[PDB]
């Protein structure tokens, strides 16, 4: 990764080693941004965001990486927050224009298909740029169950029972994998989402943080919501204990 | 077909004084023989110093007046300030104008102060076409509060009346009597007759019941 | 009737190897004739006559259109147009107006480049190609000209046998219609020259 | 026409009469009226011959495009879905009173109605086509809870008999089709095998 | 080589900046606005003697209450100008009033960042306007003076310069101005500053001026009113 | 250096310069500051003079009877931006009948622009709001910034030596709540004042304020309404 | 809709103390023809608002499919905003004199109910967009049966406890099934109140036939 | 008209009388109604003589572009839907009642096409106002599987019900046979109709009309 006389100006054009580097820098916004996680467990899926305070001016629920997509789709991102946005608003109308033809709730791997090529349209021309933004979504059904997906930058859709977008997100997946999800209950993820986050987030160098967290499966009826005050509460003191 | 269109009833009045404006209607909404409500005051606010009154087809009424409002905001957002009555009463006409050839089915009476503090009272037909008057009725019952007004407010055809100025008790009590006249003929017009009242200080307003057949 | 506003009656007939091609010369707006000297027979290369009834207005804006693209084939081809591409032109043309047609129908008669064979073929206001070995008509007296046809034309005939044929057939058949007379104007294709003639006929 | 669909516990039964008419004459005697859009998805087809043919093809094309994106054998929700779509935006042009039946993995055997209005309703049956006029009172008489396969064959083949009997846009053959967890099986009556009741007069 | 839409590191239009060093280039306008009404001056430049000064106007009426002088680059104007002559007499046929000064100088001011390359229509803007406007006119707010720059910032002044000369006519303003002068004193001291900057000597040919007030409708100075007070050396 | 020309040019650091410039311009636009109580919010504007002669430039917009903003950067852009703030809520009540939400309208702008900043030949918009509101939730101060990213503020004050103005706003952060709108306004322009150089302070010509809450709408005091106000100045210490 | 295919007749809405009632048969008329005798023709808008819808039913579905998503979409911002029953009047208002103004209305007439903040909203639209708020409406033949005896009790009684509103309610469904040749003794009872929206299933109205002996 | 196809043994026979009508006068006594649209499928048509003939040469262009694409043989479903769907898009505006017919990889096939674009597939198929006149014939006369001289007959005899019962319908039988590895375009396969002999003479003579005005234009 050098050659850039040309090559890397542009998302319609290749470079002699056959690399799009328009769609790699735009990776490197994600890269970046602060780390976000999601676990799949055996009843539902969690969500984690370490959101970076920039001042103590701005009020706890400013800048939420956490997004409703659909009342039983959720959606974390990390990168550049506007492009973040814009593409929850993508998601939220593929999801509304899905139940308006079909009549019921958008399966998740359709919508993450259609999403991601929504994404891939934008590696391709020269007339826009990729979005710089990687996003996790989330769901939990009866007939389909727990289920976890992400796209990143290029357009790239994978279905992942752990995953971690952001900064620190190699140091994060090691942690991920200690944990048996597959046997886990979703009120017990909270706990282990927290943990990792916290151990993950640098203390030094980064300031204080804010922890969102979300969650949709089977005790919340198959509707994602933000996980209570008072189970969020528990979980960041279980984490700060995990600090010994 | 299909009929856009449906007769509503409902008669709107103005009379315009030395430093008051009057703006009545009666508050019953009709269709075909029967009454959909007899709480339906069709003399409405638009600014500290302004009142429109709609008679008609009540979907056009509604939809008329919700521009109007919003029209209001635009030129305050553009120009610093109020829109004055005679700024209203010419807007309306070019909105009015702009359905030429699908006509609100819509009769307006504007009512309020003018840029020196004296009353007046704007005419309107279904297509934008309006002038300021001393007084005017609007609506189903408009043939029949017209002339007595052009008689005892106007003084015509009578021989020898100085023509005394009008007082805000006297056309108070002249409002109240065309309409109960009208409600005692017109099948569209009883219930209640709402009063809009504009002065120096904002807009006043009073009820007065009437026959409910 | 809409091709009634005008009149108009136009004929083309097979000879020997010869191609004639007749039709009546009264241009008039319903009662009234106007002009006795109006056109309806156009070259559209030597030895290839279109005649179009019905319309005035179509009558010429066809022929004047048609002319437009025969000139443009003609140039892009190294070529004169053959009889049957003419015909196939004129279909195109007049369908390409299917839901707002045309007022006319053409008669096609002409002789083959080459072979010098004879080609007559009449059409629709919405371009249906017909192709006889005997004759074709348009006009407001269809039936009129199919009796004299059907009852003077004979198998093998010379341009002269022709002549009085097609002549015979439009004189009698234009006598029995109030819109269409006022003189007939006649066009005999042969190999090596083509005789016009206007006929002694009755202006009522 | 005269077209019908009864669910039973583990499908549908499809049933239709096979008239075609061009004015008062009968222009197909034998119509296919139970058009195949899926592997377990039918429809039943009254009203305009070219209407409704147009709308099926363009349901086949566009739940073929979708169950193969999608991964999943098609909902008959679903086909019936996209038949309301049409029905209800083009409603002022086509004359379509459609009956979708099927099975799928999921909710099993469904009969969905789609009137010339565009709505949409689940049925236990389902009945359309003008001779479904002359048959309302024997349906509702007839009809028991939870009639099994080969009740609701017979049911069907009944009605309709009865319906081409009085109907003059009705009439000639059953097709009977029946479509369950193990596939689709269609059959068809002839003259004889037409549910005879016999004239009933002095 | 760039799009016309690129943003300096400093956070400026190169385009919206470069057109504002082409006032620079063009002939030096002054305007004053007072309690008894607002006047404006402008040179006018002449090249040649056979060059005819009456068709050099450099000062335009937009409506009767409303005038405006211009600097820079004359030809690019000639839109600006007439938009607003169509949006004071598309305001009196629909609200049967006269627009105020700010107003229209805002109409204006809404079409200045008017342009760009791609996703354009059939005739849309290449570029900014390369001029400076000034506003004078009379309104309910009594009489105001606005000013104009291809940025689309339009301010209230008390007496404002836009030009070449405009550096050291600001500065003489700023000695001369009191916030209530006279109309008579105003026109004397624009002229007066005027004189001090042009290259040419100041005659009743060179220049233009014109005065809009409470009392009478915009004012187009001639030869002889232009004499009156020329006269005072 | 080749790649701060466009919107659509991703650095390898992965950044974008002309998204980056644009918020510069923010940065030279003059300083204002917003804060909000439990029932009140409260923006206060530094006006600038272009050569003091000509009037003080305007800072504070309407955009409903519940909105208001302050800007920051390029006017044209800003006007631009707040015509269509002025739009959205003219439809929420032509439809509705009722205020357009504050957040839900922020968000609209997030939408709005970052169309611009993912397109060829197209730039970010200019401009910094400060976005003042009250609704069913209360009192709101809003940023917006040519990144079309949006923040949720308890008090923010965006432009030249802001920073000194932030720091005003850290350490009173804790008093902003349960105090009134007398007090707001005061902790307002105490923070504007801070960005002003020592030699001048706050005057009736060069302070513009915009108030919203319970009781009142959104009003804009400038000349002589802004007096009641500075009636009342503490003074500045340093 | 030029022409409205299946259609429902009366739907019936008063307020009470408390809340608000709304009542409507499940019967979907193809012309003279009682085609769909078990069809819902009220709908939950929200926590706060309902619906009931008169004339074509496929047009109502339409509706039901736009309301639906709004309140969904809403609902994901969790921004503590919700549409108010007088929204949602509002909101449908435009939407029908839209289509109206198009030359293509939705053939239909809504009545809708909700509690919001203390007071009770009732509401009545058009396919026109004539829309207004009363304490009592009936779309149909209800405005010539229901209405009248709604007006009547309201006069000597303007303000009702739920019991003495739902036997009204009773009583107005009994007479419609009467008098009107296009209802169905089989209706549903949606109720709006501080605890939310409860829609009730089958029933039907005891009717009096003694007047059949005393002819002669 | 009077147009009609049959599926027998081997393959297809499709039939069609030659009369053009303008009002109720005769304009063609000989016109083709059997059209081509590939070397394997043909298409007999009916109503709008304009209408028949573009059409049909449209869906024939498509086909052959369709044919030259994919190396092979065109099939009668393609055919079949590439009319379907035209006449269909154009509500029923373009009057063309179609019989089409043809043999595939698949086998013999046979359609009707209505001019609102409905489809039918079956053994037997009329079209054309002495539609119903052919019909009976089929109806009556028709078995399935039979061989080609006699579905040859069988398709003449109801053409000829059509010529001798329907004013629309007249003059010479058309025939064509699809098979396998066959095809017989057999235009005039029967003159059952002919005109009277002339046995009076009418030859106006050279030098019976008058001319006013003669002008020769010389030629190469
Ligand atoms: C029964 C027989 C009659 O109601 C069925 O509904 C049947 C439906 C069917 C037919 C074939 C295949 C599947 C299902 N309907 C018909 O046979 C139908 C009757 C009809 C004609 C016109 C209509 O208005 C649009 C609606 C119904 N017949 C046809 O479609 C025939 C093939 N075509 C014509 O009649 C030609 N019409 C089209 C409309 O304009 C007049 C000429
Ligand atoms: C039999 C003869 C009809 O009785 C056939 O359907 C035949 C089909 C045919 C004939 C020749 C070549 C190919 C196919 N139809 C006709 O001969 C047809 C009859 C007809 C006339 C008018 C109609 O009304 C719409 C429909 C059918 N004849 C013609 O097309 C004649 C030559 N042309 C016209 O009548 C001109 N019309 C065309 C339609 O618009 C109005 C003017």
């Amino acid at each position: 990764s050098s050659i850039g006389t040309g090559y890397d100006l542009s998302a319609s054009t290749f470079s002699p080693d056959g690399r799009v580097f328009q769609v790699e820098y735009a990776m490197k916004a994600v890269e970046n941004s602060s780390t976000a996680i999601g676990i799949r467990c055996k009843d539902g899926v969690v969500f984690g965001v370490e959101k970076l305070v920039l001042s103590k001016l701005y009020e706890e629920g400013s800048n939420k990486r956490l997004f409703n997509v659909d009342r039983h789709v959720g959606m974390a991102v990390a990168g550049l927050l506007a492009d973040a946005r814009s593409l929850a608003d993508i998601a939220r109308e593929e999801a509304s224009n899905f139940r308006s033809n079909f009549g019921y709730n958008i399966p998740l791997k359709h919508l993450a298909d259609r999403v991601a090529m929504y994404v891939h349209a934008y590696t391709l021309y020269s007339a826009v740029r990729p979005f710089g933004c990687s996003f996790m979504l989330g769901s939990y059904s009866a007939n389909d169950g727990a289920q976890l997906y992400m796209i990143d930058p290029s357009g790239v859709s994978y279905g992942y029972w752990g995953c971690a977008i952001g900064k620190a997100r190699q140091a994060a997946k090691t942690e991920i994998e200690k944990l048996q999800m597959k046997e886990m209950t979703c009120r017990d993820v909270v706990k282990e989402v927290a943990k990792i986050i916290y151990i993950v987030h640098d203390e030094v160098k980064d300031k204080a943080f804010e922890l969102e967290l979300s969650w949709v499966g089977e005790l919340t009826k198959g509707r994602h919501e933000i996980v209570p005050k008072d189970i969020r509460e528990e979980a960041e003191k279980y984490a700060k204990e995990s600090l010994k | 077909r299909f009929s856009p269109y449906a007769f509503n009833g409902g008669t709107v009045l103005a009379i315009a004084g030395e430093d008051f404006s009057i703006v009545a209607s009666d508050t019953r909404l009709s269709e075909g023989f029967s009454i959909h409500t007899r709480d339906s005051p069709k003399c409405y606010k638009l600014t500290d110093k302004t009142v429109i009154g709609c008679s008609g087809f009540h979907g056009d009424c509604l939809t008329l007046t919700k521009i109007i409002e919003a029209r209001l905001k635009m030129y305050k957002h553009s120009n610093n300030k109020a829109m004055t009555t005679g700024a209203i009463a010419a807007m309306l006409s070019t909105i009015l104008y702009s359905r030429r050839f699908f006509p609100y089915y819509v009769y307006n009476i504007i009512g309020g102060l003018d840029e020196e503090g004296k009353g007046a009272v704007y005419s309107f037909d279904p297509v934008g076409s309006y002038q300021r008057d001393s007084f005017k009725a609007g609506g189903s019952a408009s043939a029949m509060l017209q002339p007595l007004l052009d008689n005892q407010v106007g003084f015509k055809n009578m021989q020898n009346v100085e023509h005394v100025p009008l007082t805000l008790d006297r056309a108070m009590r002249l409002v109240k009597d065309v309409f109960i006249s009208a409600a005692e003929r017109d099948v569209y017009t009883g219930d209640a007759l709402r009063i809009c009242i504009v002065t120096k200080e904002g807009i006043r307003e009073e009820t007065v019941p009437l026959r409910k057949d | 009737s809409i091709m009634s506003y005008n009149g108009g009656a136009v004929m083309a007939m097979k000879g020997k190897n010869c191609v004639a091609i007749a039709a009546d010369r009264r241009f008039g707006i319903q009662a009234q004739m106007v002009t006795t000297d109006f056109q309806k027979i156009f070259p559209m290369g030597d030895r290839l006559y279109i005649g179009l009834a019905g319309l005035a207005t179509d009558v010429q804006t066809v022929a004047q259109r048609l002319k437009f693209r025969l000139n443009l084939y003609e140039l892009k081809e190294g070529r004169q147009i053959k009889p049957y591409t003419l015909m196939s032109m004129v279909a195109n043309l007049l369908y390409e107006k299917r839901f707002g047609p045309y007022y006319t129908e053409p008669v096609i008669a002409g002789l083959d480049p080459k072979t010098f064979k004879p080609f007559i073929c009449s059409l629709d206001l919405i371009g249906c190609p017909m192709v006889t070995d005997d004759f074709v008509v348009s006009g407001t007296c269809s039936e009129q000209m199919y009796g004299m046809c059907e009852s003077l034309w004979e198998p093998n005939m010379d341009p002269e046998h022709l002549f009085e044929t097609i002549s015979q057939a439009m004189l009698n058949a234009v006598d029995r219609d109030a819109v269409s007379g006022m003189g007939v104007i006649v066009h005999v294709i042969e190999k090596d020259k083509i005789t016009t003639r206007t006929l002694k006929a009755r202006m009522d | 026409t005269t077209i019908m669909a009864v669910q039973f516990n583990g499908g549908v039964v499809l049933g239709a009469d096979s008239r075609t008419t061009t004015g008062s004459y009968i222009a197909n005697r034998v119509t296919d009226k139970l058009t195949p859009i899926h592997d377990h998805i039918f429809c039943c087809r009254s009203g305009s011959a070219a209407d409704t043919q147009a709308v099926a093809d363009a349901v086949t094309y566009q739940l073929g495009f979708h169950s193969i994106e999608l991964n999943e054998p098609p909902l008959v929700h679903t086909a019936a879905s996209l038949f309301k779509e049409m029905c209800y935006r083009y409603r002022e042009d086509l004359m379509a009173g459609i009956i979708i039946a099927g099975w799928d993995p999921q909710e099993g055997g469904q009969v969905y109605s789609v009137p010339m209005g565009g709505m949409m309703v689940r049925q236990s049956f389902a009945i359309g086509g003008s001779g479904s006029s002359y048959i309302y009172g024997y349906v509702d008489a007839t009809y028991r809870e939870g009639m099994t396969k080969d009740e609701c064959l017979q049911f069907t083949a009944n009605a309709l008999a009865l319906a081409m009997e009085r109907d003059g846009s009705s009439g000639g053959v059953i097709r009977l089709a029946a479509i369950q967890e193990s596939g689709v099986e269609r059959q068809v009556l002839l003259g004889d095998q037409i549910p005879k009741f016999t004239i009933a007069t002095l | 080589d760039r799009g016309v839409n690129t943003f300096s590191p400093e956070g400026r239009l190169f385009q919206v900046e470069y057109a504002i060093e082409a006032i620079k280039l063009g002939s030096t306008a002054i305007g004053i606005q007072t309690s008894e009404g607002v006047c404006l001056a402008v040179e006018k430049r002449i090249t040649s003697p056979l060059m005819e000064p009456s068709s050099i106007e450099k000062i335009v009426e937009i409506d009767a209450h409303i005038g405006c002088a211009m600097s820079g680059l004359i030809a690019d104007a000639k839109t600006l100008i007439d938009k607003a002559r169509v949006e004071t007499q598309n305001h009196w046929f629909t609200y049967n009033e006269t627009m105020t000064v700010e107003s229209v100088t805002q109409a204006v001011s809404n079409l200045a960042l008017q342009f760009g390359e791609e996703d354009a229509d059939p005739g849309a803007m290449s570029r900014p306007f390369g001029v400076a406007l000034l506003f004078g006119g009379v309104d309910e707010k009594g009489p105001q003076l606005f000013h104009m720059d291809p940025s689309g910032t339009f301010v209230q002044c008390d007496a404002r310069a836009i030009g070449s000369a405009s550096e050291g006519a600001q500065s003489s303003l700023q000695e001369v101005y009191h916030k209530s002068m006279t109309l008579k004193e105003a026109i004397k001291s624009s002229l007066i500053i005027l004189k001090q900057v042009m290259e040419e000597k100041l005659n009743a040919t060179n220049i233009e001026l014109a005065t809009v007030q409470p009392g009478q409708n915009f004012h187009m100075f001639t030869k002889e009113e232009l004499e009156e007070v020329i006269k005072d050396i | 250096n080749q790649y701060d020309n466009d919107v659509t040019v991703w650095s390898p650091q992965g950044r974008i310069h002309q998204i980056e410039y644009a918020m510069e311009a923010v940065k030279q636009g003059s300083a204002t500051v917003g804060l909000k109580s439990k029932t009140h919010a409260v923006l206060v504007a530094l006006k600038r003079a272009q050569s003091e002669l000509a009037a003080h430039q305007k800072k504070i917009l309407h955009v409903d009877n519940h909105i208001g903003i302050s800007i920051a950067g390029l006017t044209a852009d800003a006007r631009l931006l707040c015509n269509f703030m002025r739009q959205e809520c003219l439809d929420s009540r032509f439809v509705f009948d009722r205020p357009l939400p504050v957040s839900r309208l922020v968000s609209l702008i997030g939408s709005k622009t970052q169309i611009p900043t993912q397109r060829y030949g197209r730039r970010p918009y200019g401009v910094g709001l400060l976005i003042a509101g009250y609704d069913d939730m209360g009192p709101h101060i809003f940023q917006t910034c040519p990144s079309a990213n949006y923040f949720d503020c308890r008090a923010m004050s965006i432009g030249a030596r802001s920073q000194s103005a932030r720091t005003y706003l850290e350490r009173h952060m804790s008093e902003f709540m349960e105090c009134n709108l007398d007090e707001l306004v005061k902790h307002g322009l105490r923070a504007l004042r801070e960005t002003l150089p020592a030699e001048q302070d706050l005057t009736t010509k060069n302070v513009s304020i915009g108030i919203v809450g319970k009781d009142l709408e959104f009003t804009i005091y400038d000349d002589d309404d802004v007096s009641p106000f500075l009636d009342g100045l503490e003074e500045r210490p340093q | 809709t030029q022409n409205p295919m299946v259609t429902g007749t009366s739907v019936l809405g008063v307020k009470f103390d408390g809340g608000v009632v709304i009542a409507a048969d499940m019967l979907g008329s193809y012309g003279s023809l009682a085609r769909f005798r078990n069809i819902s023709r009220i709908m939950r808008v929200n926590d706060s608002t309902m619906l009931g819808a008169s004339g074509d039913y496929a047009d109502f579905q339409y509706l039901k499919q736009v309301l639906g998503q709004m309140v969904i979409d809403e609902e994901l911002l969790g921004d503590g905003h919700s549409y108010s029953p007088r929204a949602i009047h509002s909101w449908l208002t435009r939407a029908m004199y839209s289509r109206r103004s198009k030359m293509n209305p939705l053939w239909n007439t809504m009545v809708i109910g909700g509690y919001a903040d203390g007071e009770s909203f009732l509401g009545y639209v058009d396919m026109l967009g004539v829309a207004y708020e009363a304490p009592s409406l009936a779309t149909g033949y209800g405005a010539y049966l229901a209405q009248p005896l709604l007006r009547e009790v309201l006069e000597k009684q303007p303000v009702l406890s739920q019991t003495e509103a739902r036997e009204l309610v009773e009583r107005c469904m009994r007479v419609l099934y009467y008098r009107d040749a296009r209802s169905y003794n089989r209706f549903q009872i949606a109720t709006v109140t501080e605890k939310g929206v409860e829609i009730e299933g089958p029933l039907s109205a005891q009717t009096n036939w003694d007047i059949a002996h005393m002819i002669s | 008209t009077t147009i009609a196809g049959v599926v027998y043994k081997d393959g297809i026979v499709l039939g069609a009388d030659t009369r053009a009508t303008e009002g109720m006068v005769v304009a063609d006594k000989n016109c083709s109604k059997i059209h081509f649209i590939s070397p394997n499928i043909y298409c007999c048509g009916a109503g709008t003589a304009a209408d028949t003939d573009m059409t049909t040469q449209l869906i024939s262009s498509n086909l052959e572009l369709h044919s030259l694409t994919t190396g092979r043989l065109p099939r009668v479903v393609t055919a079949n839907r590439m009319l379907k769907q035209m006449l269909f898009r154009y509500q029923g505006y373009i009057g063309a009642a179609l019989v089409l017919g043809g043999v595939d990889v698949t086998g013999p096939h046979l359609y009707s096409i209505y001019p609102h674009g409905s489809t039918d597939k079956l053994p037997y198929v009329t079209m054309g106002s002495g539609s119903l006149a052919a019909m009976a014939v089929f109806e009556d006369k028709f078995r399935p599987d039979m061989e080609e001289e006699e579905a040859k007959k069988l398709v003449s005899e109801a053409i000829a019900a059509g010529i001798f019962n329907d004013l629309g319908s007249g003059s010479n039988i058309d025939l064509c046979v699809i098979s396998k590895s066959k095809l017989d375009f057999l235009r005039p396969f029967s003159v059952p109709n002919k005109k009277g002999t002339r046995l009076g003479r009418y030859r106006c003579e050279k030098g019976t009309t008058a001319v006013l005005t003669e002008k020769v234009t010389p030629l190469e």
